[PDB]
């Protein structure tokens, strides 16, 4: 109940952590290192997953030219080859 | 003659683009799960 | 285009026109086309006349106005023009002065301009342009992809 | 209705050789 | 969804690769017949 | 692996091609070396 009235102020959640952090600090009931550990870890995993946001878009945006650098060619040559169809349907055909 | 040498980089202004114009495109046929639900 | 050409330049047009149009009912025919190469020399076939005509014609109906054929080489030298001003900007482009395109010395024009994109997109783009295969672009290969509209 | 998509590719295609073109730079130089 | 890109992305172009190879090849041949009668 | 199977298949298609491009190039400039003598 708490968390669906807090969504509306979202600069009050930042202030109410931070008073949790005190209350606990004076009591000894937050080991600084470890919380260290918890938010490190979930830091470099934010910085990780907007790199992986970043590897996934960076991968999608040359993956399409790649499929799309080969069926432009892939028609290009036949293009090509369409036109190599004339004179040699002039040639009569081999034997074997 | 200075946009002669212009010319040349205005008119791979375009190329360019379409290269980039040539992702979407395949892209958009890709990213739509509808499509990969015809491929199921 | 058409109405950028000279009076007399259409007029020598015409002439051209005129003779290959025998009849003079202002379309050119597939028979009127094989006469004028058998006064040159050459024996070709009726299939590819009929071929040839229907590149040329826009509709592609077997005959061949005159707008047609004045369209056509207005076109043709729009792109010699072109290219008297192609093979000169390729030189000052051709730092080496060897007539043929690295991909290092392409890579100079975008920086000039600030464009920004990857290496391999250039590995891409000489690809595409390369026909010969040899990896370097050379100079009539630079006027295919710039007379191409 | 289902019709062709028609995407227009980057390079414009070259043509063939006219052959009533060639026939007519040929006379020209001697005209 | 790449996964069945894979295979989506190669099936349409080794189909026209598949083509690709006998139309070149009927093309070569015939032109290399044509050097026999050269000399 | 996903990095490196994008840059080697993007390697494989350009040795591909290579072989691709220069045997349709040889058919044009044998063929077309016959329309200069006629
Ligand atoms: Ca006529
Ligand atoms: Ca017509
Ligand atoms: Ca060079
Ligand atoms: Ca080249």
């Amino acid at each position: 109940d708490l968390r669906e009235v807090l969504s509306e102020y979202p600069q009050a959640q930042t202030i109410m952590e931070e008073k949790g952090r005190e209350i606990l600090l004076k009591m000894n009931k937050l080991d600084v290192n470890a919380e260290a550990a918890e938010i490190a870890l979930q830091e470099a995993t934010e910085s990780r997953l907007r790199g992986l946001d970043q590897q996934l878009d960076d991968l999608q945006t040359k993956f399409a030219r790649l499929l799309a650098e080969l069926e432009s060619s892939a028609l290009k040559i036949a293009y090509r080859i369409e036109r190599l169809e004339w004179q040699t349907r002039e040639w009569p055909m081999p034997e074997d | 003659a200075s946009t002669n040498s212009a010319i040349i980089n205005d008119r791979l202004q375009e190329l360019v683009k379409l290269f980039k114009e040539r992702t979407e495109k395949v892209k958009e046929k890709l990213i739509d799960p509808d499509v990969t639900s015809d491929e199921e | 285009m058409a109405d950028q050409l000279t009076e007399e330049q259409i007029a020598e047009f015409k002439e051209a026109f005129s003779l290959f149009d025998k009849d003079g009912d202002g379309t050119i025919t597939t028979k009127e086309l094989g006469t004028v190469m058998r006064s040159l020399g050459q024996n070709p076939t009726e299939a590819e006349l009929q071929d040839m005509i229907n590149e040329v014609d826009a509709d592609g109906n077997g005959t061949i106005d005159f707008p047609e054929f004045l369209t056509m080489m207005a076109r043709k030298m729009k792109d010699t023009d072109s290219e008297e001003e192609i093979r000169e900007a390729f030189r000052v482009f051709d730092k080496d002065g060897n007539g043929y395109i690295s991909a290092a010395e392409l890579r100079h024009v975008m920086t000039n301009l600030g464009e920004k994109l990857t290496d391999e997109e250039v590995d891409e783009m000489i690809r595409e342009a390369d026909i010969d295969g040899d990896g370097q672009v050379n100079y009539e290969e630079f006027v295919q992809m710039m007379t191409a509209k | 209705k289902p019709k062709e998509e028609k995407s227009v590719l980057i390079l414009p295609p070259r043509a063939g050789t006219p052959k009533l073109f060639n026939a007519a730079l040929a006379m020209t130089g001697k005209m | 969804t790449l996964y069945t890109r894979f295979g989506r992305l190669l099936a349409e172009y080794t189909g026209a690769q598949q083509k690709l190879k006998q139309r070149i090849t009927v093309l070569e041949t015939k032109m290399k017949q044509n050097n026999e009668d050269d000399y």
